[PDB]
Protein backbone atom coordinates (compact mmCIF):
# COMPACT_ATOMS: atom_id res chain seq x y z
CA UNK A 1 0.00 0.00 0.00
CA UNK A 2 2.82 1.99 0.93
CA UNK A 3 5.19 1.29 -2.40
CA UNK A 4 2.21 2.11 -4.75
CA UNK A 5 1.53 5.62 -2.96
CA UNK A 6 4.75 6.95 -2.86
CA UNK A 7 5.91 6.37 -6.60
CA UNK A 8 2.77 8.02 -7.74
CA UNK A 9 3.32 10.90 -5.90
CA UNK A 10 6.73 11.58 -7.20
CA UNK A 11 6.32 10.98 -11.03
CA UNK A 12 3.22 13.38 -10.33
CA UNK A 13 5.01 15.92 -9.25
CA UNK A 14 8.08 16.07 -11.22
CA UNK A 15 6.02 16.52 -13.65
CA UNK A 16 4.76 19.38 -12.83
CA UNK A 17 7.93 20.40 -11.88
CA UNK A 18 9.06 19.84 -15.24
CA UNK A 19 6.33 22.00 -16.61
CA UNK A 20 6.94 24.74 -15.00
CA UNK A 21 10.42 24.46 -15.79
CA UNK A 22 10.51 24.72 -19.69
CA UNK A 23 7.50 27.54 -19.76
CA UNK A 24 9.57 30.23 -17.87
CA UNK A 25 13.03 29.47 -20.49
CA UNK A 26 10.12 30.01 -23.05
CA UNK A 27 9.19 33.14 -21.87
CA UNK A 28 12.85 33.93 -21.36
CA UNK A 29 13.38 33.84 -25.24
CA UNK A 30 10.36 35.45 -25.95
CA UNK A 31 11.30 38.11 -23.50
CA UNK A 32 14.94 38.65 -23.80
CA UNK A 33 15.99 40.44 -27.06
CA UNK A 34 13.70 43.41 -25.84
CA UNK A 35 15.51 43.74 -22.86
CA UNK A 36 18.54 44.83 -24.75
CA UNK A 37 17.80 47.95 -26.81
CA UNK A 38 17.90 51.13 -25.53
CA UNK A 39 14.19 51.47 -25.65
CA UNK A 40 11.44 50.18 -24.16
CA UNK A 41 8.85 49.95 -27.13
CA UNK A 42 7.62 46.50 -25.89
CA UNK A 43 4.29 45.32 -28.22
CA UNK A 44 0.87 44.52 -27.27
CA UNK A 45 2.00 41.15 -26.48
CA UNK A 46 0.63 40.94 -22.55
CA UNK A 47 -0.26 37.52 -22.59
CA UNK A 48 3.25 36.78 -21.15
CA UNK A 49 3.46 38.78 -18.10
CA UNK A 50 5.46 41.86 -19.63
CA UNK A 51 7.26 44.38 -17.63
CA UNK B 1 37.78 63.82 -38.94
CA UNK B 2 39.11 63.36 -35.87
CA UNK B 3 37.69 67.16 -34.73
CA UNK B 4 34.43 66.26 -33.65
CA UNK B 5 34.98 62.47 -32.12
CA UNK B 6 37.73 63.15 -29.20
CA UNK B 7 35.78 64.00 -26.97
CA UNK B 8 33.42 61.88 -27.01
CA UNK B 9 35.27 58.58 -25.42
CA UNK B 10 36.49 61.09 -22.66
CA UNK B 11 33.20 61.02 -21.70
CA UNK B 12 32.00 57.96 -22.50
CA UNK B 13 34.43 54.74 -22.05
CA UNK B 14 35.40 52.65 -18.85
CA UNK B 15 36.95 49.85 -19.54
CA UNK B 16 37.56 46.77 -17.49
CA UNK B 17 39.76 45.21 -15.20
CA UNK B 18 41.13 41.44 -13.76
CA UNK B 19 44.30 41.02 -11.88
CA UNK B 20 44.96 44.31 -12.44
CA UNK B 21 45.15 44.16 -16.30
CA UNK B 22 42.99 45.97 -18.45
CA UNK B 23 41.75 43.92 -21.76
CA UNK B 24 38.26 44.69 -22.74
CA UNK B 25 36.26 48.18 -22.93
CA UNK B 26 33.01 49.31 -21.63
CA UNK B 27 30.39 51.99 -22.92
CA UNK B 28 27.24 53.91 -21.94
CA UNK B 29 24.57 54.04 -23.87
CA UNK B 30 21.47 55.84 -23.56
CA UNK B 31 19.49 54.21 -21.09
CA UNK B 32 21.61 50.79 -20.47
CA UNK B 33 25.20 50.48 -20.01
CA UNK B 34 26.79 48.02 -22.10
CA UNK B 35 29.68 45.50 -21.60
CA UNK B 36 30.68 42.73 -24.42
CA UNK B 37 30.65 39.22 -21.99
CA UNK B 38 33.39 37.44 -23.73
CA UNK B 39 36.10 38.95 -21.88
CA UNK B 40 36.17 37.93 -17.71
CA UNK B 41 37.21 40.50 -15.74
CA UNK B 42 35.61 43.52 -12.82
CA UNK B 43 34.85 47.44 -13.90
CA UNK B 44 37.57 49.80 -13.13
CA UNK B 45 34.71 51.79 -11.17
CA UNK B 46 34.40 51.81 -7.28
CA UNK B 47 29.81 51.35 -7.06
CA UNK B 48 28.39 50.16 -10.63
CA UNK B 49 29.87 47.00 -10.62
CA UNK B 50 27.52 46.25 -7.29
CA UNK B 51 24.39 46.06 -10.23
CA UNK B 52 22.48 42.99 -11.57
CA UNK B 53 23.13 41.76 -14.98
CA UNK B 54 21.26 39.88 -17.39
CA UNK B 55 23.32 37.37 -19.69
CA UNK B 56 22.49 35.76 -22.29
CA UNK B 57 25.22 33.40 -24.12
CA UNK B 58 23.55 33.44 -27.70
CA UNK B 59 24.51 36.85 -28.33
CA UNK B 60 27.62 37.17 -25.98
CA UNK B 61 26.61 40.48 -24.66
CA UNK B 62 25.80 41.83 -21.21
CA UNK B 63 23.79 45.24 -20.08
CA UNK B 64 22.83 46.82 -16.61
CA UNK B 65 20.65 49.84 -15.94
CA UNK B 66 22.58 53.19 -15.25
CA UNK B 67 21.90 54.63 -11.64
CA UNK B 68 20.28 58.47 -11.95
CA UNK B 69 23.79 59.94 -10.99
CA UNK B 70 25.64 59.76 -13.84
CA UNK B 71 22.87 59.34 -16.09
CA UNK B 72 23.67 62.45 -18.25
CA UNK B 73 27.00 61.45 -20.03
CA UNK B 74 26.24 59.06 -22.79
CA UNK B 75 25.72 59.79 -26.26
CA UNK B 76 22.99 59.50 -28.60
CA UNK B 77 21.58 56.66 -31.20
CA UNK B 78 20.07 56.12 -34.21
CA UNK B 79 19.25 52.89 -36.77
CA UNK B 80 18.79 55.11 -39.88
CA UNK B 81 22.27 53.91 -41.50
CA UNK B 82 22.66 54.79 -45.14
CA UNK B 83 26.00 53.66 -46.64
CA UNK B 84 28.83 55.80 -46.64
CA UNK B 85 32.11 56.95 -44.49
CA UNK B 86 32.14 56.91 -40.89
CA UNK B 87 34.68 56.60 -38.49
CA UNK B 88 36.30 55.17 -35.09
CA UNK B 89 39.42 55.29 -33.24
CA UNK B 90 41.53 54.24 -35.43
CA UNK B 91 40.39 56.04 -38.68
CA UNK B 92 37.83 55.74 -41.35
CA UNK B 93 35.81 53.00 -41.67
CA UNK B 94 33.43 52.08 -45.13
CA UNK B 95 30.57 50.17 -45.22
CA UNK B 96 27.82 48.75 -47.74
CA UNK B 97 25.76 45.91 -48.60
CA UNK B 98 25.66 44.75 -45.27
CA UNK B 99 29.65 44.61 -44.55
CA UNK B 100 31.79 46.92 -42.86
CA UNK B 101 35.70 47.22 -44.23
CA UNK B 102 38.62 48.95 -42.91
CA UNK B 103 42.08 47.85 -44.16
CA UNK B 104 44.40 45.42 -43.09
CA UNK B 105 45.57 44.44 -39.86
CA UNK B 106 45.00 47.75 -37.81
CA UNK B 107 43.39 45.88 -34.93
CA UNK B 108 44.54 43.81 -32.74
CA UNK B 109 43.59 40.91 -29.84
CA UNK B 110 42.18 42.55 -26.43
CA UNK B 111 40.45 45.57 -28.29
CA UNK B 112 36.72 44.89 -27.75
CA UNK B 113 34.26 47.54 -27.14
CA UNK B 114 34.92 50.15 -29.59
CA UNK B 115 32.03 52.19 -30.45
CA UNK B 116 31.54 53.39 -34.00
CA UNK B 117 30.08 56.62 -35.04
CA UNK B 118 28.65 58.35 -38.02
CA UNK B 119 29.75 62.30 -39.16
CA UNK B 120 26.66 63.91 -37.08
CA UNK B 121 27.29 62.86 -33.67
CA UNK B 122 25.39 59.75 -32.84
CA UNK B 123 26.74 56.64 -31.66
CA UNK B 124 25.91 53.89 -33.96
CA UNK B 125 27.07 50.21 -33.18
CA UNK B 126 29.84 47.90 -31.52
CA UNK B 127 32.71 45.78 -32.44
CA UNK B 128 33.69 41.97 -31.74
CA UNK B 129 36.69 40.38 -33.48
CA UNK B 130 38.57 40.39 -36.53
CA UNK B 131 38.96 37.88 -39.70
CA UNK B 132 41.40 37.80 -42.22
CA UNK B 133 40.91 39.26 -45.92
CA UNK B 134 43.55 39.58 -48.06
CA UNK B 135 43.89 43.40 -48.35
CA UNK B 136 40.49 45.11 -46.74
CA UNK B 137 38.88 43.57 -43.48
CA UNK B 138 36.10 42.10 -42.33
CA UNK B 139 34.80 43.47 -39.11
CA UNK B 140 32.30 41.48 -36.06
CA UNK B 141 29.70 43.62 -35.02
CA UNK B 142 26.29 43.88 -33.31
CA UNK B 143 23.42 46.38 -34.33
CA UNK B 144 20.16 47.63 -33.88
CA UNK B 145 16.48 47.45 -35.90
CA UNK B 146 13.81 49.78 -35.48
CA UNK B 147 13.05 47.55 -32.53
CA UNK B 148 15.60 44.53 -32.64
CA UNK B 149 19.42 43.73 -32.14
CA UNK B 150 20.97 41.97 -34.37
CA UNK B 151 24.26 39.80 -34.65
CA UNK B 152 26.34 39.62 -38.23
CA UNK B 153 29.18 37.42 -37.68
CA UNK B 154 30.82 36.46 -41.37
CA UNK B 155 32.86 33.51 -42.20
CA UNK B 156 36.21 32.73 -40.69
CA UNK B 157 36.63 34.85 -38.50
CA UNK B 158 38.40 35.10 -34.42
CA UNK B 159 36.67 35.80 -31.72
CA UNK B 160 39.42 38.48 -30.08
CA UNK C 1 42.75 86.77 2.12
CA UNK C 2 43.22 83.57 0.15
CA UNK C 3 47.02 83.77 0.41
CA UNK C 4 47.85 82.39 4.14
CA UNK C 5 44.98 80.02 3.54
CA UNK C 6 45.50 77.40 1.06
CA UNK C 7 48.13 75.28 2.26
CA UNK C 8 46.59 74.65 5.34
CA UNK C 9 43.96 72.03 4.28
CA UNK C 10 46.55 70.44 2.44
CA UNK C 11 48.26 69.50 5.62
CA UNK C 12 45.19 69.14 7.84
CA UNK C 13 42.44 67.21 5.28
CA UNK C 14 41.44 63.86 5.26
CA UNK C 15 38.16 62.38 4.33
CA UNK C 16 35.62 59.65 4.08
CA UNK C 17 34.84 57.14 1.99
CA UNK C 18 31.68 54.72 1.55
CA UNK C 19 31.51 52.37 -1.10
CA UNK C 20 34.04 54.45 -2.87
CA UNK C 21 32.23 57.69 -3.16
CA UNK C 22 33.45 60.35 -0.87
CA UNK C 23 30.97 62.55 1.42
CA UNK C 24 32.27 64.53 4.28
CA UNK C 25 35.73 65.45 5.23
CA UNK C 26 37.74 64.59 8.38
CA UNK C 27 40.17 67.14 10.36
CA UNK C 28 43.20 66.42 12.67
CA UNK C 29 43.35 69.11 15.77
CA UNK C 30 46.10 69.58 18.44
CA UNK C 31 46.23 66.19 19.89
CA UNK C 32 42.74 64.28 18.98
CA UNK C 33 41.57 63.33 15.40
CA UNK C 34 38.26 64.75 14.75
CA UNK C 35 34.85 63.78 12.86
CA UNK C 36 31.61 64.56 12.43
CA UNK C 37 29.97 61.85 13.12
CA UNK C 38 26.72 62.33 11.16
CA UNK C 39 27.87 60.58 7.70
CA UNK C 40 28.54 56.99 7.47
CA UNK C 41 31.66 55.85 6.01
CA UNK C 42 35.18 55.16 6.79
CA UNK C 43 38.22 57.23 6.29
CA UNK C 44 40.79 57.18 3.75
CA UNK C 45 43.98 55.72 5.11
CA UNK C 46 45.17 52.25 5.63
CA UNK C 47 45.85 52.51 9.04
CA UNK C 48 44.01 54.66 11.68
CA UNK C 49 40.88 53.26 10.55
CA UNK C 50 42.19 50.62 12.96
CA UNK C 51 41.53 52.92 16.29
CA UNK C 52 39.56 53.37 19.31
CA UNK C 53 36.73 55.77 19.01
CA UNK C 54 34.59 56.88 22.06
CA UNK C 55 30.81 57.90 20.51
CA UNK C 56 28.19 59.93 22.19
CA UNK C 57 24.95 60.81 20.23
CA UNK C 58 24.35 63.86 22.12
CA UNK C 59 26.70 66.03 20.26
CA UNK C 60 27.27 64.25 17.01
CA UNK C 61 31.33 64.04 17.42
CA UNK C 62 34.05 61.79 17.04
CA UNK C 63 37.51 61.85 17.92
CA UNK C 64 40.10 59.56 18.36
CA UNK C 65 44.11 59.88 19.54
CA UNK C 66 46.36 60.24 16.78
CA UNK C 67 49.43 57.92 16.84
CA UNK C 68 53.00 58.99 17.19
CA UNK C 69 53.84 59.12 12.90
CA UNK C 70 52.19 61.94 11.90
CA UNK C 71 51.02 63.93 15.32
CA UNK C 72 53.30 66.99 14.02
CA UNK C 73 50.76 67.76 11.13
CA UNK C 74 47.79 69.18 12.96
CA UNK C 75 47.12 73.32 12.99
CA UNK C 76 47.04 75.51 15.66
CA UNK C 77 44.01 76.55 17.83
CA UNK C 78 42.80 78.77 20.58
CA UNK C 79 39.45 80.09 22.17
CA UNK C 80 39.68 83.73 22.29
CA UNK C 81 37.17 84.95 19.21
CA UNK C 82 36.22 89.29 19.54
CA UNK C 83 33.83 89.64 17.09
CA UNK C 84 35.17 90.48 13.20
CA UNK C 85 35.99 88.96 9.73
CA UNK C 86 36.93 85.21 9.22
CA UNK C 87 37.38 82.83 6.61
CA UNK C 88 36.73 79.59 5.23
CA UNK C 89 36.59 76.98 1.95
CA UNK C 90 34.42 79.98 -0.03
CA UNK C 91 34.85 83.14 1.33
CA UNK C 92 35.10 85.36 4.41
CA UNK C 93 32.76 85.25 6.68
CA UNK C 94 31.44 87.15 9.46
CA UNK C 95 30.61 86.90 13.17
CA UNK C 96 29.16 88.67 16.16
CA UNK C 97 26.63 88.29 18.69
CA UNK C 98 27.39 84.44 18.88
CA UNK C 99 25.59 84.37 15.31
CA UNK C 100 27.82 82.84 12.20
CA UNK C 101 26.91 84.43 8.69
CA UNK C 102 27.65 83.99 5.16
CA UNK C 103 25.34 85.10 2.24
CA UNK C 104 23.16 82.72 0.74
CA UNK C 105 23.57 79.29 -0.69
CA UNK C 106 27.32 78.92 -1.08
CA UNK C 107 27.29 75.88 0.70
CA UNK C 108 25.60 72.24 -0.23
CA UNK C 109 24.72 69.24 1.48
CA UNK C 110 27.35 66.72 1.44
CA UNK C 111 30.08 69.48 2.98
CA UNK C 112 30.19 68.45 7.00
CA UNK C 113 33.70 68.71 7.96
CA UNK C 114 35.12 72.39 7.04
CA UNK C 115 37.44 73.90 9.86
CA UNK C 116 37.26 77.80 9.70
CA UNK C 117 40.14 80.19 10.82
CA UNK C 118 41.28 83.32 11.91
CA UNK C 119 43.99 85.69 10.26
CA UNK C 120 46.71 85.30 12.49
CA UNK C 121 46.79 81.54 11.50
CA UNK C 122 45.02 79.04 14.03
CA UNK C 123 42.03 76.98 13.85
CA UNK C 124 38.96 78.48 15.41
CA UNK C 125 35.74 75.72 15.12
CA UNK C 126 33.88 72.92 12.67
CA UNK C 127 30.77 73.41 10.55
CA UNK C 128 28.00 71.03 10.49
CA UNK C 129 24.73 72.10 7.86
CA UNK C 130 23.10 75.12 7.11
CA UNK C 131 19.23 76.86 7.50
CA UNK C 132 17.51 79.35 5.41
CA UNK C 133 17.72 82.90 5.74
CA UNK C 134 16.36 85.58 2.97
CA UNK C 135 19.68 86.81 2.15
CA UNK C 136 22.94 85.55 4.81
CA UNK C 137 22.85 82.03 5.74
CA UNK C 138 22.92 80.71 9.60
CA UNK C 139 25.34 78.44 10.08
CA UNK C 140 25.25 75.29 12.54
CA UNK C 141 28.69 75.21 14.44
CA UNK C 142 30.49 73.41 17.42
CA UNK C 143 32.66 75.14 19.66
CA UNK C 144 34.76 75.47 22.45
CA UNK C 145 35.04 77.90 25.93
CA UNK C 146 38.35 77.72 27.81
CA UNK C 147 37.48 74.13 29.48
CA UNK C 148 34.86 73.01 27.72
CA UNK C 149 33.20 71.38 24.53
CA UNK C 150 29.81 73.29 22.97
CA UNK C 151 26.81 72.98 20.56
CA UNK C 152 25.13 76.08 19.19
CA UNK C 153 22.04 75.02 16.78
CA UNK C 154 19.70 78.29 15.87
CA UNK C 155 16.23 76.95 14.66
CA UNK C 156 14.67 76.26 11.18
CA UNK C 157 18.16 74.67 9.93
CA UNK C 158 18.58 71.63 7.81
CA UNK C 159 21.45 68.66 8.88
CA UNK C 160 23.74 68.57 6.18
Amino acid sequence: TIVVVIRVSVVVLLSFAASVYMCVVARTKCLTPYALTPGAVVPVTIGVLCC
Amino acid sequence: RERMCMKIEHDCIFEVKHEGKVTGYACLVGDKVMKPAHVPGVIDNADLARLSYKKSSKYDLECAQIPVAMKSDASKYTHEKPEGHYNWHYGAVQYTGGRFTVPTGVGKPGDSGRPIFDNKGPVVAIVLGGANEGTRTALSVVTWNKDMVTKITPEGTVEW
